[PDB]
């Protein structure tokens, strides 16, 4: 039975990858909480900071920025900034059912 | 303690926006007492937790782990709950404000759309690696036999597999089909059956994107000649090959 | 504007060597490279620099590796023995050397070996022509061929060098004197 | 070079007379 | 193996 | 920030500077250093005549552009580190690998552009450089060889392989064969 | 009948997504008769850009669930025909 | 402190999440949502300090200039009205006229570099493509990369990448002669 | 009794045998896992594949393919591209019976 | 990345007074 073993191994090294994959999202919130950190023991008086305060705010920001929902700030923030009912305009403008399931009657129109 | 507060913005509410800001530079103003600008905080910071943990956590996660819709809903219902509590707790807002709440459902719909039809790009990407894998095992258990490649129907079957998916939806996107036949083409130039096979589905025609044309023509007549020197050059190593074996015998 | 320059110059030095690998035997001196108004007056240090971004080039294609060995290669093959192409394999050679020598001074062997492992590579190419261009590392090829083609051990080898640090001048010598009667006794 | 260049020149000859024939078998 | 490899054949570098 | 004008500045620790460049630059572990130091420097003065012979042998028997036309200031950073290496190690290579590895770093050879007028000269790397950045020892560079091949142009019976450049205390030169023309280049 | 057996087997309860797993089989089956009602030139195009989206397609995924099953049945007949050998 | 700490982390937040983003930069809403964004931050009372303010416009700019749609947004943005301190100016009069200069063109030179690293990548796809050991596969990648272009721009023709594909399918079919000549030779 | 325990050892050296006949098997699943695993990772988009992307899709592919029924398997993608009652067809034409044993009696037709 | 850094300038050395 020397199948019994290895194959535990590797199924143990799989489970082991998916460690690995819960290991960059434990990083990536031990890497805010220390953005956190950074934000509450700087210094933000009198606007005149050191290089050491500047970097330590510009990496607290950039950790605290979305990557991957990043454009969809951004154009979150233009659209407060420049100015249900929305909702349901904005999800036509996307051709996207209420289930958020693409609405091909809208998309198929021209050809029918 | 908010009645409190409540009316000390009350007294501060009588203030226009200029002499507010002047007295917000100067000591006269404490931060949190002006109503206004801490409005606007527990909204940016309510967005902010919505947006950046939950999900930008929620795409990574989604752009490999998640399976089906379903399992995405409840992740995202939990982690949302979760980053909405941790993220007000390291800032100064306490998540039970009708502002933090706000700005956490801020942008609901627009985020919704995008992660849903992210989900749904990842289904879509599963599925063609899916198709295509299979189109590559079924051509490749017929095209790498030079006894399947030598029959006078596997050129008819190559061209009637390739319509097929054309048709269907398999092979999906003509630039994968014409990676496919390039590939095929190959092998089967390769393969000690590439001569015949190639002779029979050159007269074949096939149906892309720009036009029907034959195989000869969607091939290059150069990248043609190269594929029919380098499958006589199979045939006869094949042939030297298993006519040294026996020799050996 | 140097950017805009240098980018421009690097093409007609790439154009150049192009026309070098292909066997029109042409010069690589600066002063001969063409000059299109938008080039300017080729200062010598961009053909370093387009040695330097034609090696990274190569490293950087999709290619097989061992085309990769091939190609680079290539551009060596076809330099005016000044040229950089040549100087940057010699700075490879010489930093794969230093390295090894590190390693003996220190009793150890490095990790993860960069410049040993380009050389290597590199080498493992064409032998020949990398003994030839750079015979004053012999012994570190020797060492490589030691290490990868045959089986010993790089930690023996390494405490060998280390042990056999007393040069002793009059042990150089005997040891010219011994290697010529070796020769001429070996028939 | 010149070693280089004469085997070329019966490599190019061979090359081109094995090409035209094996067009011809095809 | 039924496969064949192809030649190897001397390459000349070649830029667009 | 810049090793070669600190090592100008300050050349009676020459030994200091190789040990701290072997330390960062280099793999070599500091323990090692330490007690090759602590160990064996012992022989004293009377084989450092037979070391002083041995220096100068190797320079002679050298046929290497950098120790065969070596610098003048060059001479006494080399000499010390040579001799340091010769101590530590024993190893007569290892001296002449890190002797040479230094000139290499604080010079540039300029190199006839021809089949052979290699090695017209050279320079310390220090006496071309423009402005207090170490790395625009390029711009001057740039202008020496410039003004070579101007030189070369200018007057058609200089050849490549008859123009000599070469670093007096403070000033580069740049001559023919004859004296007839000798332009000086200075900091 | 299989939907409802289905969710009790694989999660003993708080699975609230009954009604809405039935609403989806409609919007699926909605989705699916819309894209039929497209022509195969039409359906190809909108497959080669990102509309049809290739989850949808019921051609397309048919062809894909029954290769996809003919492909395991044999691997699996693989492993019996290596044991016969 | 720690309202104003947290009010000024979320104004960083979302003003770079819109600034390094060279697509958002390049909409003309991106101006417009400047302005009224550091409008909004005043009247409302976020970006609490004048001089916190000043830092943040000022860091706004050295990022937008930094990529490549930046140039644009600061011609669209300098004719933006402002108020900081009392008297009220365009964010052309605030910050430097000189400093408006330095930004304009470290903006150009971003856009530059980029759009020349862009094309460098396309181009080191094609000679990628170009350079494999197996034609037929050559033909293979540049047919993928008929299919990127065929997506992004179909209707155009005769753009530097359409012309540097086609040129990359001739130089294959010149391949395609070639191989058919070896593999001939070897049969 | 030393031979009992050399018998045991024996027996055991027998059930090893077996053991590495199922260690084959095992293996052969564990690299249908990891080509599956190979397909997760690689992206087959944009038609713009690197040559790694394309080698490990064609080794995924080659480990998914079954290589003893590889002709049966051809042959059926076959009758299925060109083209009860079928089945009993070819077992007819297969000369076998219901029962999948050879129909000794259409086999032997002249006789 | 997105962002381009900017090519270095000649370190002078300046005092208020």
């Amino acid at each position: 039975a020397a199948a019994i073993p290895i194959a535990i191994s590797g199924a143990q090294a799989i489970s082991g990858q998916n460690a690995q994959a819960k290991m960059i999202a434990a990083q990536t919130a031990a890497g805010r909480r220390q953005a956190m950190e950074i934000m509450r023991q700087t210094n933000i008086q009198n606007a005149d900071l050191s290089l050491q305060a500047r970097s330590k705010l510009e990496e607290a920001s950039a950790e605290l920025t979305s990557q991957n929902m990043q454009k969809v700030q951004a154009i979150g923030s233009i659209r407060a900034a420049i100015g249900v009912t929305e909702g349901q305009f904005i999800r036509e403008a996307n051709m996207v059912t209420e289930n958020y399931r693409r609405d091909y009657q809208a998309i198929f129109a021209q050809q029918l | 303690r908010d009645l409190a507060d409540e009316r000390s913005n009350e007294i501060i509410r009588k203030l226009t926006p200029e002499q507010r800001r002047e007295a917000l530079n100067n000591g006269t103003l404490l931060y949190q007492d002006d109503p206004y600008a801490m409005e606007a905080l527990r909204v940016k910071t309510g967005r902010n937790a919505a947006y950046l943990v939950d999900d930008d956590v929620m795409q990574k996660i989604k752009e490999g782990v998640f399976r089906t819709r379903e399992e995405m809903e409840e992740y995202r219902h939990s982690r949302l709950q979760e980053g909405a509590k941790v993220y007000a707790e390291q800032f100064g807002i306490d998540p039970e404000d009708v502002d933090y709440q706000r700005g956490f459902n801020g942008d609901i719909t627009e985020r919704n759309i995008s992660l849903y039809g992210a989900h749904d790009n990842f289904l879509s990407q599963q599925a063609q690696k899916g198709a295509i894998m299979n189109s590559r095992v079924e051509l490749n258990g017929v095209l790498q036999d030079p006894d399947m490649l030598r029959r006078p129907d596997s050129a008819d079957f190559f061209e009637k597999y390739i319509d097929n998916g054309l048709v269907t939806g398999a092979i999906p996107s003509d630039a994968q089909a014409t990676q496919l036949i390039s590939q095929a083409f190959s092998d089967a130039s390769s393969r000690a059956g590439g001569a015949d096979f190639l002779m029979r589905v050159g007269d074949k025609k096939v149906t892309l994107n720009g036009a029907t044309t034959t195989y000869r023509e969607l091939i290059g007549e150069e990248q043609w000649n190269a594929l029919m020197v380098t499958a006589q050059r199979s045939q006869f190593e094949t042939d030297a090959k298993l006519n040294e074996q026996y020799r050996l015998k | 504007d140097d950017s805009m320059k240098s980018m421009n110059k690097l093409d007609v030095i790439d154009k150049q060597f192009q026309k070098r690998i292909n066997g029109e035997w042409v010069s690589t001196d600066f002063k001969d490279m063409p000059v299109n108004e938008n080039t300017g007056e080729f200062k010598h240090s961009d053909m370093v620099n387009y040695a330097n971004k034609k090696l990274a080039e190569i490293d950087s294609m999709d290619i097989p590796d061992g085309a990769k060995d091939a190609m680079k290669l290539k551009y060596l093959q076809a330099d005016s023995k000044d040229g950089a192409f040549r100087t940057a394999i010699g700075t490879m050679v010489t930093d794969a050397g230093q390295e090894w020598s590190a390693a003996v001074i220190n009793g150890k062997l490095p990790e993860r070996t960069p410049a040993m492992d380009a050389l290597r590579r590199i080498r493992n190419a064409d032998p020949q022509l990398i003994a030839a261009l750079y015979p004053d590392q012999a012994e570190l090829f020797l060492t490589m061929d030691m290490m990868d083609k045959q089986g010993i051990d790089p930690q023996v080898i390494l405490d060998a060098d280390r042990l056999t640090v007393k040069r002793s001048k009059e042990q150089r010598f005997e040891d010219d004197k011994a290697f010529e009667s070796a020769l001429n006794a070996s028939k | 070079e010149l070693l280089s260049k004469v085997w070329s020149e019966n490599q190019k000859k061979l090359e081109e007379k094995a090409r035209e024939k094996a067009l011809a078998d095809v | 193996f039924g496969g064949s490899s192809d030649e190897t054949d001397t390459e000349g570098t070649e830029v667009s | 920030a810049d090793p070669q004008l600190i090592a100008a500045l300050y050349p009676d620790q020459a030994e200091l500077f190789l040990t701290m460049d072997m330390m960062d630059k280099q793999g070599i572990d500091p323990q090692v250093i330490l007690d090759a130091d602590r160990l064996t420097v012992k022989r004293s003065k009377e084989q450092r005549f037979e070391d002083d012979k041995a220096f100068e042998s190797a320079l002679n028997a050298s046929k290497a552009p950098e120790i065969a036309r070596m610098p003048a200031s060059l001479r006494e950073s080399a000499r010390k580190i040579y001799d340091s290496v010769k101590y530590r190690s024993g190893n007569e290579s290892m001296a002449m690998e890190q002797m040479t590895k230094f000139l290499k770093e604080s010079t540039y050879t300029f190199t006839g552009d021809d089949v052979d007028g290699d090695t017209v000269g050279v320079i310390p790397k220090n006496m071309m450089q423009v402005n207090s950045d170490p790395k625009s020892w390029e711009q001057g560079r740039d202008i020496l060889e410039e003004a070579r091949k101007g030189i070369i142009a200018s007057n058609p019976w200089i050849t490549n392989k008859q123009l000599t450049m070469y670093s007096q205390g403070d000033s580069i030169y740049l001559m023919d064969t004859t004296g007839q023309v000798r332009v000086r280049y200075d900091k | 009948l299989l939907d409802t057996i289905g969710r009790f087997a694989k999660a003993g309860a708080d699975m609230y997504t009954a009604k809405e797993q039935r609403a989806r089989d409609l919007a699926d089956e909605r989705s699916n008769e819309i894209i039929r009602k497209l022509t195969p030139e039409q359906r190809r195009e909108a497959l080669n850009n990102g509309t049809l989206l290739y989850q949808d397609d019921p051609y397309a995924m048919e062809a894909l669930r029954v290769k996809t099953g003919r492909n395991a049945a044999y691997l699996v007949d693989d492993d019996v025909m290596q044991k016969i050998k | 402190q720690q309202a104003q700490k947290g009010a000024i982390m979320n104004s960083r937040v979302e003003l770079n999440g819109v600034l390094q983003d060279p697509d958002m930069l390049r909409r003309p809403d991106s101006a417009d949502f400047f302005e009224k964004y550091i409008d909004n931050g005043l009247v409302t009372g976020a970006i609490p300090s004048d001089a916190q303010a000043t830092q943040l416009i000022s860091q706004a700019f050295s990022d937008a200039s930094s990529r490549a749609g930046g140039a644009d947004f600061l011609m669209r943005v300098g004719d933006k009205k402002v108020t900081l301190n009392g008297a009220t100016t365009t964010y052309r009069e605030l910050i430097g006229e000189e400093q408006w200069n330095a930004l304009m063109v470290t903006a150009q030179r971003s856009q530059f570099e980029t759009d020349a690293k862009l094309n460098e990548q396309y181009r080191l796809k094609i000679n990628s493509a170009l350079n494999q050991e197996d034609p037929r596969t050559a033909w293979e990648m540049l047919q993928g990369i008929k299919a990127e272009l065929d997506k992004v721009q179909p209707d155009e023709q005769m753009t530097p990448q359409r012309e540097w594909l086609i040129s990359a399918q001739e130089q294959v079919q010149n391949q395609m002669n070639a191989w058919t000549k070896a593999q001939a030779k070897a049969l």
